[PDB]
RNA sequence: GAGACCGAUAGCGCACAAGUAGAGUGAUCGAAAGAUGAAAAGCACUUUGAAAAGAGGGUUAAAUAGCACGUGAAAUUGUUGAAAGGGAAGCGCUUGUGACCAGACUUGCGCCCGGCGGAUCAUCCGGUGUUCUCACCGGUGCACUCCGCCGGGCUCAGGCCAG
RNA sequence: GGGACCGAGGACCGCGCUCUGCAAGGAUGCUGGCGUAAUGGUCACCAGCGACCCGUCUUGAAACACGGACCAAGGAGUCAAGGUUUUGCGCGAGUGUUUGGGUGUAAAACCCGCACGCGUAAGGUGAGAGCUUCGGCGCAUCAUCGACC
RNA sequence: CCCACCCAUACCCCGCCCUCAGGGUAGAAACGAUGCCCUGAGGAGUAGGCGGCCGUGGAGGUCAGUGACGAAGCCUAGGGCG
């Protein structure tokens, strides 16, 4: 065919409408885009096999393409809500990244998005009052 | 607006005048002989200068200025008598000696604590001049405005214990 | 959280910054660097004495280039979606709200930010 | 050269994939062909089905005819042989004389499928005067 | 005003251009990443009944 | 420099100051030399010079790089085929100046010495005999040689 | 009717009582010059001053907008604050003094006990989704299993300058 | 034996040795004070050393000469036609819709009937890239002998 | 004539920057491949040639971008990056 993951990338590696670009560093706003960062590595919308996790109310929502619907954007997406323990979280998404052959690269980079929202979901801890110096001190 | 916006209105007396007709390297000078004084001992001054009795020293527009004996109060030799600046200044005074007795502060007991004269656009006339120029008679008008105001531990270780030692001891 | 990834110590080959010729003389001249064209100025010619001329040889090292005394790096920010796209850099990017943030908008992006961990730069602006 | 002067996002698939075939493979075919990507238009002359008959007259019919460039049609030939040739283009007219014929047309990358080594290949190049 | 204001563009590039510009309005992804909100939609190459 | 002494150094791969080189003595290469007296100075090394260079201050060309010699795995796969396999071979065949010296000392980077510790003469450019520093000091390179490693 | 045009030193000389003011005997030559505020609500009244104005008081969201009126740079000037100055100043490298400051840190992780507060503990069964072997829902699993808090002990990693 | 400067890299792999290991492909271990203007940074000044005022023009070079009171704004290789070289793109013995005509959501975009502009209507030997069934086959191009008009 | 000593951007060792050159990198656990890793050498420069990058007015698409809870502009012995 005409066209594949390889031509996709080429078209919209140097603009993208989810591309961020800045002086310290390139940024991509895609949803199935595990580090927020542009390559072909993690560029989910570019690949056949990709995956996303989003926050949900409480836990992390996994969201991974379907290459036998690439065509129908309405049942692309296989989405999982995970609201068990974190490491069973962790033990799905690992396993769904590479127990079958689907973004094995992107297990590490998975769980580890995984961590980041459960970890945001936490208390925040009260910030320790300011501490005048100098001369701010002694006005 | 005024420049010394660190004084409180409520305490004090202030008064201004804009695009005022006199010399303003003359007035400038006269403005800084009675910078810091008290309102009668500036008023008595000014007077004196329009009688020849004291005299102004011109500390920075002295360029080619007579010497006078009346000059070595001040510690300078060129000194003059800027009388049409000494007349603009005594209106000014009185002025802000009125707005002080309206707000109800003692006369007695006010110092001149800010004195400034700046400078107005400049106002033309030209006079007639031979080989085929005619030269411009620009003046220097100024600005004057002045407020009265009532005259009135991380020690080392080291450095913990030798205090210790000194203070039992 | 606030700590950042360990790093090479960071170095500055030079600090002070390069004044352009004569801009000290002259107010028409700002002090923002120009490379001096003449054939007998002494500062193109690189006399002893005079005025250094940037070159490459200052460059700063690779790993440490764009980098705070933190040892994070900067990243714009104009709201909420922008610190969301920090989410996976806690260690080694830092969050600067735009000049142009209202302060309603202002504290949502560092409530979001303290939630994941991100380090704002100016987050004490409008307090 | 390192990247090609072309901005043709297919021509740049085709350097990579004979990038790495030169790069793990001992064929001097695959070095010469991607050399031949990287060159110029006017270096790319064409070769036409004239050209092409002539130089499997002798011996080297039922062999793989390779060109890196475009394949032109000739009013001059009458009668074209069955052929293997791939290409970078066919024009229209030879593409549909060599189908005719009863030959096939392939493009660079289904010659890397078929012949990654070059192996009983003609490769040929067009007139540069 | 002689500027040359207008091109003058070969009808064959022309016809090339929109025929890859609608092959690429099939390609889902490409669509995401010019800013179409495609997500609720079906069939990309979405074909809608005459009759309706 | 007249043109003749600046193409004699380029030859004998003397490009910077304080460069070293091995040159096996011949009429053809000693003419060489004498034509460069008034910009080098040269003499016989002994045994513990020509050791002393090798391991302190050897480096290779290897493909046309600069490598040091840290271990016999680099000599062989360069020198093999000649019997050189180790680091000592090298210094025999420097030292005893053997059938393939051309292949070694090529072999061999130009030598890179420090300036002299305690200094070269008060007058460094007259002729040795005349108690300067260029020319032929014999048997007293090897107390220069010390100096410059 | 329009513009991938110009935006008050631009665009026609003219965005304004501009072919005007003004110059030349005349033919002719020919400028400068826009912006308070949503609304004049354009400061009543009191007081000092001959007056111009000033000060209180007041309008207003704002007078840090008072018709010398949006915003208000630089050259140049005044006052205040700090400092330097035996026939130039200014510039480069490096300390020191004085003033003034941005960071960094405030603790996290993981084990072993104890008090808890809650059944998304393992397994099995049904349904569903998928990458066809992995998951999710519901039930069973009502407590040496699992999840959060609190009180202790310990390990590790944590900033600056040094021996 | 006594000093000085430096610690680049970041799971393992190698060469090795004096092998329960090691000074062998680059610093670790132990400890103290402080945790704040203390380190550090910016300014102004004093101090030691260093340091001609820019541009233009002429000349082998200086020197002379010319421009420079200060600031703000403006301020100078552009457009058109005709040739020409190189890069990208389309079609390719053809190529060029846009004088014009036909639609149109109306100066856009889409389409094209007839002319018209530019171009077009087969050998021997030696090298030689690349193939090879190892016998050989031989691109482009050059040299030579050709053949034809 | 002899001994020691002083210091140049010069010579030796190390760190960092840039450029050039030579290698590795897919039955992809895989990548701003315009990337990353390894090794070596080099660094004055007028006329001139080549490349990258910064900035200003306007246009298309895009950031469901910023803004009267304050855009733009201007001031700053306040900081950060190059």
């Amino acid at each position: 065919s005409n066209v594949s993951a390889d031509l996709i990338w080429e078209v919209s590696r140097n603009y993208n409408s989810f591309l961020v670009k800045q002086r310290t560093g390139t940024f991509s706003r895609d949803a199935l885009n595990l580090t927020n960062q542009h390559s072909r590595k993690h560029a989910g919308f570019v690949n056949d096999k990709a995956l996303g996790i989003v926050p949900a109310e409480k836990g992390v929502k996994v969201i991974a393409k379907k290459v036998k619907a690439a065509n129908k954007p309405a049942s692309s997406l296989y989405t999982v809500t995970y609201k068990s323990t974190a490491r069973k979280a962790y033990k799905a998404i690992a396993s769904q990244a590479a127990k079958h052959g689907y973004r094995a690269d992107l297990r590490q980079a998975a769980v580890a998005r995984a961590s980041a929202i459960l970890r945001s979901q936490r208390p925040v801890k009260p910030e320790p009052p300011k501490k005048l110096r100098g001369a701010a001190a002694r006005r | 607006r005024y420049a010394a916006t660190e004084i409180a209105p409520t305490k004090s007396a202030r008064a201004r005048g804009s695009y005022l007709r006199v010399s303003f390297k003359n007035t400038r000078e006269t403005a800084q002989a009675i910078n810091g004084w008290k309102l009668q001992r500036a008023l008595t001054f000014l007077q004196n200068v329009i009688d020849k009795k004291e005299a102004v020293p011109m500390r920075r527009y002295a360029g080619s200025t007579g010497r006078t004996a009346q000059g070595k109060q001040w510690g300078v030799s060129r000194a003059r008598w800027p009388v049409k600046s000494a007349q603009f200044l005594i209106g000014l005074l009185k002025n802000a000696e009125a707005n002080a007795d309206a707000k109800g502060l003692d006369t007695g007991n006010l110092i001149i604590k800010h004195i400034q004269v700046n400078q107005a656009p400049k106002q033309r006339r030209r006079t007639y001049r031979a080989h085929g120029r005619i030269n411009p008679y620009m003046s220097n008008p100024c600005h004057i405005e002045l407020i009265l105001t009532e005259a009135e531990s991380h020690l080392s270780s080291r450095q913990r214990g030798v205090r210790i030692r000194r203070a039992l001891t | 959280m606030v700590a950042a990834k360990k790093h090479v110590p960071i170095v500055k080959k030079r600090t002070k910054r390069f004044m352009r010729h004569q801009s000290d003389r002259f107010k028409c001249l700002d002090s923002a660097w120009r490379k001096p064209k003449g054939i007998d100025n002494r500062v193109r010619r690189r006399f002893k004495g005079n005025l250094a001329m940037p070159s490459i040889g200052y460059g700063s090292n690779k790993k440490t280039k764009h980098m705070m005394p933190s040892g994070h790096k900067a990243f714009l920010v104009h709201n909420v979606k922008d610190v969301e796209l920090l989410l996976m850099h806690n260690r080694t990017y830092a969050a600067e709200i735009a000049h142009n943030v209202s302060s309603r908008k202002r504290i949502d992006i560092i409530t979001r930010a303290k939630q994941l961990g991100v380090k704002v730069t100016n987050a004490k602006a409008k307090v | 050269r390192k990247a090609p002067k072309s901005d043709n996002v297919y021509l740049k698939l085709l350097v990579k994939l004979y990038r790495f075939l030169a790069r793990r493979t001992e064929a001097p075919f695959n070095k010469v062909v991607l050399r031949r990507l990287f060159m110029s238009r006017i270096n790319r002359p064409p070769v036409s089905l004239s050209r092409i008959a002539r130089n499997l007259k002798n011996g080297n019919e039922k062999k793989t005819v390779v060109v890196v460039a475009t394949v032109t049609d000739d009013n001059r030939l009458l009668q074209v042989p069955k052929m293997e040739v791939a290409a970078l283009r066919f024009t229209a007219k030879a593409r549909a004389r060599i189908e005719a014929a009863g030959g096939r047309t392939l493009t660079l990358d289904q010659l890397a499928l078929e012949k990654p080594t070059g192996a009983n290949t003609l490769l040929l190049r067009g007139p540069k005067n | 005003i002689w500027r040359k204001w207008h091109v003058k563009i070969n009808q064959g590039q022309k016809r090339f251009a929109t025929a890859s510009a609608l092959a690429a309005s099939a390609v889902a992804p490409l669509l995401m990443a010019r800013g179409h909100q495609v997500s609720t939609v079906p069939e990309v190459p979405l074909v809608v009944d005459s009759a309706a | 420099i007249p043109p003749k002494p600046r193409k004699i150094l380029q030859l004998l791969r003397l490009r910077q100051i304080n460069n070293g080189v091995f040159v096996k003595v011949t009429k053809a290469t000693a003419e060489m030399i004498k034509i460069v007296e008034p910009w080098v100075a040269y003499g016989y090394p002994n045994l513990k010079s020509v050791r002393e260079l090798i391991y302190k201050r050897g480096y290779g060309k290897v493909n046309g790089q600069r490598i040091p010699l840290t271990d016999n795995a680099i000599i062989e796969e360069n020198l093999g085929k000649y019997g050189i396999i180790c680091i000592e071979d090298l210094i025999h065949e420097i030292f005893t100046v053997g059938p393939n010296f051309k292949q070694a000392a090529n072999f061999l980077w130009p030598f890179k010495l420090s300036n002299p510790n305690g200094g070269f003469r008060p007058r460094k450019f007259k002729h040795f005999i005349e108690g300067g520093d260029l020319g032929n000091r014999e048997e007293h390179i090897n107390a220069l040689i010390r100096a410059m490693n």
